[PDB]
RNA sequence: GCUAGCGGCGAGCGACGCGGGAGGAGCCCGCCCCGAAGGCGCGCUGUGGGGCCGCGAGGGGGCCCGAGGGCCCCGCCCGAGAGGGUGCAAGCCCCGUACGGCGAGUAGCGCUGCUUGAGCGUGCAGCGCGAAGGGAGGCGCGGCCCUUCCAAGGCUAAAUACGCCCCGGGACCGAUAGCGGACCAAGUAGCGCGAGCGAACGGUGAAAAGGACGCCCUGCGGCCGCUCAAAAGACCUGAACCCGGCCGGCCGCCGGCCCGCCGGCCCCGUCUCGAAACACGGACCGAGGAGCCACGCGCCGCGGCGAGCCCGAGGGAGCCCCCGCGGCGGAGCGAGCGCGAGACGCCCCGGGCCCGCCAUGCCCCUGCGGGCG
């Protein structure tokens, strides 16, 4: 099939052929892992001090002082112990912890392909809470010269009805919960519109609108793609990105696609088909269980199991 | 976003400045925006607050205009003239309440000669900006 | 100082329990411990005519 | 991690799984494979057979290169040849043009014959040869050779 | 606990409070690599015709396991440089290596070798008699290993059957076996003529 | 790679050559030649030559509030919606932010001691002895080769390591936590003859507006109220334990009922055959307080790929993108010399057979070798 592709004004330009990669398989549960370990990744090291709670000199005072047997300073004062004010951590914390976990390439690149699957499918693109109602098509691909001005972004942005979505970010603006305020974490804006250029200077012109991030098409990022590990991220696509973007997986060297699969949608209507139907054969019919009643008493419930008697 | 990585974006390192800063600093962050025909007439937005500069206050409380008396650099906060706490006797001195800088609107200026040249340094330097930086 | 040498109470139940298997099919049919020319012998005879699997 | 992990769910059970008779403590059994032939002879004897003695003569330098062998099968030379070129050599025949696999090349040094080529002359050149493999491949028609 | 568990052959941390500091974290490496590339940037910077890397010879990879590969050496023979007819000044002050102690060890090893120092003279162009500043502007520093040495694929040759059978014993096993023993069979039979001496 | 080796060959211990990268750069003195030409008060016992600075966009109206930075309408600036402040949650109130500008007492050897994985010796060292062609090739000793180097003199960049201090950042801690130390004076107050030890203590409010005035006090101070949105009054919130006034009630738990009667009811934790135990710990209450992390091994599940597989270190004006070796698996078995798997089969088990190791016949080539059993 082809993908319509739209002017700054909103109106229809030309048409693109599909690429590939919008057929890999959707996989939520590799794009779950890949962003798992690629967010622990970008952690920063954490650790409490070596010398915490051990400059104290302390020592144990003993049995025989009607005192616990902790290490106690020089009046007395607990010290050096979990339990103790001051004392060390039980199992301090160390900054030789894994942070980074491994991914293999090919998972790495299964990932990628498969959120970009997720942004072709509309249905999972409302899921992530973007405003899809007025963009005219997902994929969305729009012809974009060089843009240096935000006035001028969002003018193309109003044209091709992604402007739901920017709004929403800027309205989101708040401050968050917690000492994240404290962490330099303040302020928490949801996230929208991902704009993939190739060939342009469109970054100027959209980096200030509220909630959206742009990526050039060589170097796409699974975390962008699929923020807070759900796929279906809003992605305007400039002409050139995504006329590109087979280009981009055919300059991944060995590596091929992973095969398209069914969908639950195609095993239903290929259960449903005749084939299978024929195939089906009747239930035998179930016992009746009814439940215990005395027959002696009724003439009539003798008559069940005793016709003659009754 | 901030491309400039030797600035901070961290509150504790910010706080710190506006709390501990230099006095040349605190003078430029106490500055008042111009009324509008003093912005045509100085062609500059906001100029540092000084002592005999006619005020207005768009603020809540004690909103007016006054003459600026006292400068408190270390609370960060103007006093102008006029605007004053509740008094519990008549007899008694009137207490200035402090103004921020921030929440007060310049409606004169003292010119000096030191504040003619400034505002000549700045024109110059704005008009290298108009002319695309 | 001093603790039971031995009991076997319980011992028969934890037996009982799942136990009493009988030992394997293999076994009662394996060719350990056969005399070693019986043995030879079979190998010639089930090695020529339809039980050959020498191909 | 951490939340979906036992010991988690051992809260408020005291000893943490480790018994009441006999508690976690530091080292019941001793530090490492100690006990060995005494007090664990049973385990280092049930699963461990070989490990107390001296079994052989020691080079005190192994020298990994001179040792290195590495070897090829009669029934993996074929797969050496790209595809393309394979079906064409299999359908000729081609006594007078064979396809001569100088194995050495692909990184093997001996030709072992674990299972069959294909009925086609090859001509295989390589530093050493099995018996099996110079008896297959000249069935096949095929030459051993070797190779400098 | 125990059942069928291969031993551990991990040693115990040594100096793990107090020593040396036997921890090596690598948190240093992403900005290791930016610090890498910026020096290598600024002293490219500094030689903008020059490429950073100087001619190295294609040499064999030593031992039996690697005979058939080449890998690049620390620098060119003096037997080499002398089929190009250059000094080892001169080969120095136009970016080819010297190595004065490598000794060729094969006269193929010499050809390979003079042959490529052929071709990076044909590719060097020499900026002399005032520095045309266009000219040496327009000069494209080379980045990365000049001419890297490439290690063909192998391929499949074709033969006569008969040609090669000349070339080979009948059993060839037998062959093979005779000359692995050799030495053996010789001390075996040299006791052997002893053990005949003692009848006399 | 972590093996080769070492080790009451026990517990343990342990390099290196390959290979892939980072980074690369070579040289000198003695000797010998000349001899004062030299660095010439010396020296022929030999000198000399061979970063700061700098501007910086764009908001009003109403409601309401102690005070918008709130709510409702409606704009504007975005190469700036990083942040900080401002009387409540601020892109447009302020600061900023993005955009700029200008070779001998030696080697070796003998004996000893230390050391190494180095094993009849890894590197050193004392002493005794002391070469001339000499060193090495991972089992000593004697011969003969071969490969490969020249010790007993010196210089040398780069890639690499790292605290104080400065700079940025964090899925870090949040005042019993985090440095011992957030408190204008923490290595302080205090303690020890000394070496040394070593605390506690954050937060009024938007603004000090830090309490008007009247009354009664001998006075202390009470009262009334004042300032404030509020006393928030020496301080935010103000818990539990404990206590006092008033105010019910008669007394623990569980069950029934209008509810004070009837019926049941030992003190928990803990080791322990067995605890209400005259076993132990526990006056009370609040906060803190104990299976975390690394690495190795076993097995299980799951994902990708499949006789393959792999973000290695690295490199790409590139760090979620691209490119990227060993390794491991694919063949085993034997102390080794070495030799080296097809015959079947859904699967599983077994038998049969093949390969190695060990024996035994038989045949024969290129023979203590090959073939067949």
């Amino acid at each position: 099939p082809t993908v319509k592709v739209f002017g700054p004004t909103g109106t229809q330009v030309a048409e693109l052929p599909r690429p590939k990669v919008f057929n890999v398989p959707l996989r939520p549960d590799i794009i779950n892992f890949v962003h798992t370990q690629l967010r622990k990744c970008l952690r920063t090291p954490y650790a409490v001090s070596r010398y915490a709670g051990v400059q104290c000199t302390a020592h144990s005072w003993g049995p025989g002082r009607a005192v616990a047997r902790l290490p106690r300073k020089h009046g007395g004062i607990g010290a050096y112990a979990n339990f103790a004010r001051g004392g060390h951590m039980a199992h301090p914390t160390t900054v030789i912890r894994r942070w980074c976990r491994k991914v293999n390439l090919n998972q790495r690149r299964y990932a990628v392909a498969s959120a970009l699957a997720a942004s072709a499918n509309a249905a999972l693109v409302e899921a992530r809470g973007h405003r899809i109602a007025d963009v005219p098509s997902i994929p969305l691909v729009v012809d974009t010269d060089n843009v240096t001005k935000t006035k001028d972004a969002l003018a193309i942005i109003k044209a091709v009805g992604v402007l739901r979505d920017v709004e929403r970010c800027k309205d989101s603006r708040h401050i968050r919960a917690g000492r994240g305020k404290m962490r330099n974490r303040r302020y928490i804006t949801r996230k929208g519109p991902l704009v993939i250029y190739n060939t342009e200077d469109v970054a100027r012109g959209f980096r200030n609108l509220p909630g959206v991030d742009l990526c050039h098409v060589s170097s796409i990022r699974l975390l962008e793609l699929a923020p807070g590990s759900h796929p279906g991220r809003l992605i305007l696509w400039t002409k050139s990105a995504f006329a590109s973007l087979d280009d981009v997986y055919a300059a991944k060297q060995n590596y091929t696609l992973p095969r398209s699969c069914i969908t639950q949608t195609d095993i239903e209507r290929i259960l449903q088909s005749d084939a299978v139907q024929k195939t089906f054969v009747p239930k035998r019919d179930p016992l009746v269980i009814e439940r215990k009643v005395d027959p002696f008493s009724s003439k009539e419930a003798l008559a069940r199991l005793d016709p003659s008697g009754t | 976003m901030k491309l400039n990585s030797a600035v901070t974006a961290s509150r504790r390192k910010c706080r710190k400045a506006y709390f501990t800063a230099n006095a040349e600093t605190r003078a430029k962050m106490m500055s008042s925006r111009l009324s509008k025909e003093l912005r045509a007439e100085h062609k500059i937005k906001t100029m540092p607050i000084r002592r005999g500069d006619i005020v207005e206050i768009f603020t809540g409380g004690h909103k007016g205009t006054g003459k600026v008396v006292e400068v408190r650099r270390r609370d960060y906060k103007i006093c102008v003239e006029g605007i004053n706490q509740k008094a519990r006797n008549p007899e008694a001195k009137p207490v200035p309440y402090p103004i921020h800088p921030s929440n007060c609107i310049i409606k004169e200026l003292y010119m000096n000669g030191s504040r003619y040249r400034a505002i000549k340094r700045r024109q110059e330097r704005n008009a290298e900006r108009l002319a695309r930086i | 100082a001093k603790l039971k040498n031995h009991t076997s109470k319980n011992q028969n139940r934890k037996d009982h329990r799942n136990g009493i298997k009988k030992p394997k099919k293999s076994a009662y049919t394996s060719h350990k411990g056969m005399c070693p020319k019986y043995l030879r012998n079979l190998r010639r005879s089930r090695a020529n005519d339809p039980r050959q699997s020498l191909r | 991690p951490t939340r979906i992990r036992k010991s988690r769910k051992r809260r408020g059970h005291r000893q943490m799984g480790y018994g009441r008779v006999g508690g976690h403590r530091k080292h019941p059994s001793g530090r490492g494979k100690a006990g060995g032939l005494q007090h664990k002879r049973t385990s280092f004897d049930k699963y461990h057979p070989g490990y107390f003695g001296k079994l052989g003569m020691r080079n005190y330098h192994v020298r990994r290169n001179i040792e290195y062998n590495p070897t090829i099968n009669i029934d993996k030379i074929w797969s050496l040849i790209p595809e393309e070129q394979r079906d064409g050599f299999l359908q000729r025949k081609s006594t007078t043009e064979a396809p001569v696999v100088d194995v050495t090349r692909f990184g093997f040094f001996k030709v072992l014959g674990r299972g069959s080529l294909p009925q086609c002359p090859i001509i295989i050149k390589a530093r050493y040869f099995s018996s099996d493999a110079e008896k297959k491949l000249r069935e096949v028609g095929g030459v051993p050779l070797l190779v400098p | 606990m125990g059942r069928n568990v291969a031993f551990s052959n991990m040693r115990r941390y040594k100096c793990t409070n107090k020593g040396p500091n036997l921890i090596k974290n690598w948190f240093n490496q992403p900005a290791r690599k930016i610090r890498r590339r910026q020096t290598r940037l600024q002293k490219a910077k500094a030689i903008f015709p020059c490429p950073l890397q100087k001619l190295r010879p294609s040499v064999t990879r030593c031992s039996q396991k690697f005979n058939l590969t080449q890998r690049i050496g620390r620098g060119f023979t003096l037997r080499e440089l002398q089929g190009v007819g250059l000094s080892a000044g001169k080969a120095r002050q136009i970016g080819i290596a010297v190595d004065p102690r490598r000794k060729n060890k094969s006269e193929e090893s010499v050809a390979r070798n003079v042959a490529r120092l052929k071709e990076y003279l044909s590719k060097v162009t020499i900026f002399s008699k005032q520095a045309k500043p266009e000219e040496i502007q327009q000069a494209i520093q080379h980045q990365g290993v000049v001419m890297p040495v490439v290690n063909p694929k192998p391929v499949i040759t074709t033969g006569s059957i008969a040609e090669a059978k000349k070339e080979v014993p009948e059993n060839l096993f037998m062959y093979l076996r005779n000359a692995r023993t050799a030495r053996n069979r010789a001390r075996l039979a040299k006791r052997d003529a002893e053990r005949e001496a003692a009848a006399k």
